[PDB]
């Protein structure tokens, strides 16, 4: 089976000061209805993407759900709570999944199709499973996602531009901004974010860098979730051989 | 305290076998029917075949572990025959033979199988856990009790529920019975043993050197077929379809052929006895509820 556990307000909380402070909005953490319909109230009306813009935020924050078998814990420990069922396998892809092929196995002997193998019985050998399992399935989106970087770390190497990137931490040491088309971060830190970095202030509660530019002077009140321009780039890293995503304010 | 029958009756039965015949009124390898019917509580229930009766009770309660398995937790079966269920019997002797032929069976049934999760016991490790009971009662023989007290305890174990823990260090919270629910157990495999039993029409020699295999073997022995027969053979197995135990300790010569034989036929038996059961846990429960069902809405 497969377990997905709460993302407790801990993990929300902080978004809910950017919610808060900022956004003057929340989400309820009551039940995971309730919490995904004040989610589903959190989007504004100017940035129809802010619906979308917070699912992939609160993404990070997720419980990790994980291949178990049932003997392990009890019933409302069965509990998928992303998917709100109190029970959950995976069956239907054998090929990327050697999870669901077994699951046929002890199946099989459900039909009455055949004898179940020994060690499809040993919790001992089933706990050196469950967690292996998932720790292939740790290491394959672990490269799915460093499938795009390369991918995406050869597209910034000469091709930069000027777009739209999103700010999704103010901090005192610079922000990071994000672009939504390529969806590779990068820290404008605060020199290369803003000259003058005395006259920089960064505040904790409001989480704004507020600040005077480097290519100028107007006081640059830096808050979380606008629209800026960006210049985008790519150089590796010659310390870390990381195809950093050169990212600079515009 | 000894059984007396006439010789003349010990030919009459060996002779109803060279005509296939059986005073039951079964067939030879057909076993009796079984009743099975549950107390008001949780692993309590009354099994019956015919005339032998057989009753058993399952428990639980706060221990802690051995140094041995620190680990896991306590269990043991208790199989002490009262003379009630036939005058044969002493006042609860440990150590006569056929208790220890009852008693090693259920011993190797049970505990060294491992149909429980005795590491599902563990409340907490080496500190608190479970000492799990099982009484078994004799009630009337006719046989059959090391096949009967196989079901009554395995019965059993699939109808007890343990109450509701909370542990915080030595704050280890039992809570009242009624608002927090009693917990059922975990069962890795259900085990039914088979009783065979033996019959040379013949001398030794003729089991011995006569090559001819000419022994008859039946199912469930009734009372006045057991006291007759030469071997004495149980072997067990599941529904996966693997052996648990099988036991010959000698008795009569017997062809290894034979026993493949006959434990194909066992599980055929077994497979739809077990059902049986499985149904009238459900099927009484499911009478549980629907009287729970009858219950809150009355309440």
């Amino acid at each position: 089976l497969r377990r997905h556990a709460a993302p407790p307000s801990t993990n929300f909380e902080i978004l809910n000061e950017m919610l808060n402070t900022r956004k003057n909005m929340s989400i309820s953490l009551e039940s995971s209805k309730a919490l995904a319909d004040s989610l589903d109230r959190c989007v504004d009306p100017e940035d129809p993407y802010f619906n979308t813009l917070v699912r992939i935020m609160s993404t990070r924050c997720m419980m990790a759900a994980q291949y178990f078998y049932s003997g392990a814990y009890s019933y409302p420990d069965f509990r998928h709570y992303g998917l709100a069922v109190d029970i959950y396998t995976h069956f239907t892809s054998p090929i990327r999944r050697y999870c669901d092929v077994v699951a046929h196995r002890q199946l099989a002997g459900a039909i009455g199709y055949e004898p179940l193998s020994l060690t499809h019985r040993d919790k001992n050998k089933m706990d050196m499973i469950c967690r292996n399992i998932n720790r292939k399935h740790r290491n394959a989106q672990f490269a799915g996602r460093a499938s795009i970087e390369y991918y995406v770390g050869q597209v910034m190497r000469n091709n930069e531009s000027t777009e739209t990137g999103y700010v999704i931490k103010v901090f005192n040491n610079g922000i990071v901004v994000l672009v939504p088309k390529f969806g590779v971060e990068g820290l404008i830190r605060l020199d290369n974010l803003t000259e003058d970095p005395n006259s920089a202030a960064f505040d904790e509660v409001e989480y704004k860098l507020t600040f005077v530019p480097t290519n100028s002077d107007k006081p640059r009140d830096v808050y979380v979730f606008d629209k800026v321009e960006v210049q985008v780039r790519s150089v590796m890293d010659p310390i870390t051989s990381k195809r950093k995503a050169e990212l600079l304010l515009k | 305290k000894d059984i007396e029958i006439s010789a003349s009756e010990s030919k009459f039965i060996l002779e109803a076998l060279r005509q296939n015949y059986r005073l039951d009124g079964r067939s030879f390898d057909q076993f009796r029917d079984v009743e099975i019917t549950f107390g008001k509580e949780f692993g309590d229930v009354s099994v019956k075949m015919g005339n032998t009766k057989v009753h058993c009770r399952i428990s639980c309660q706060i221990a802690q572990p051995y140094e041995d398995r620190p680990f896991e937790g306590l269990f043991v079966i208790s199989t002490e025959i009262s003379p009630m269920a036939g005058s044969q019997f002493e006042n609860g002797n440990i150590t006569g033979e056929d208790e220890v032929l009852c008693s090693r069976i259920i011993e190797k049934s049970v505990r060294r199988s491992g149909a429980l999760d005795v590491e599902g016991l563990c409340i907490v490790a080496g500190s608190k856990c479970w000492a799990v009971r099982a009484d078994v009662h004799f009630l009337d023989c006719d046989g059959g009790f090391i096949d009967a007290s196989c079901i009554a305890v395995m019965a059993g174990l699939m109808h007890f529920k343990k109450p509701d823990i909370t542990v915080h260090g030595e704050q280890i919270i039992v809570h009242p019975v009624n608002e927090r629910e009693p917990v059922p157990l975990g069962i890795l495999h259900i085990p039914i043993c088979v009783t065979f039993s033996f019959f040379n029409p013949q001398d030794t020699e003729e089991n011995i050197k006569g090559e001819t295999n000419s022994e008859i073997s039946i199912i469930d022995a009734t009372l006045k077929e057991e006291l007759l027969r030469d071997g004495v053979l149980t072997v067990t197995l599941n529904k996966n379809r693997e052996v648990v135990q099988v036991s010959k300790a000698g008795g009569l010569p017997m062809d290894a052929l034979t026993l493949m034989k006959c434990c194909h036929e066992a599980y055929s038996i077994i497979e739809k006895i077990t059902d049986q059961i499985l149904q009238l846990l459900k099927e009484d429960s499911e009478k549980r509820n629907k009287y729970a069902a009858m219950l809150t809405s009355e309440n």
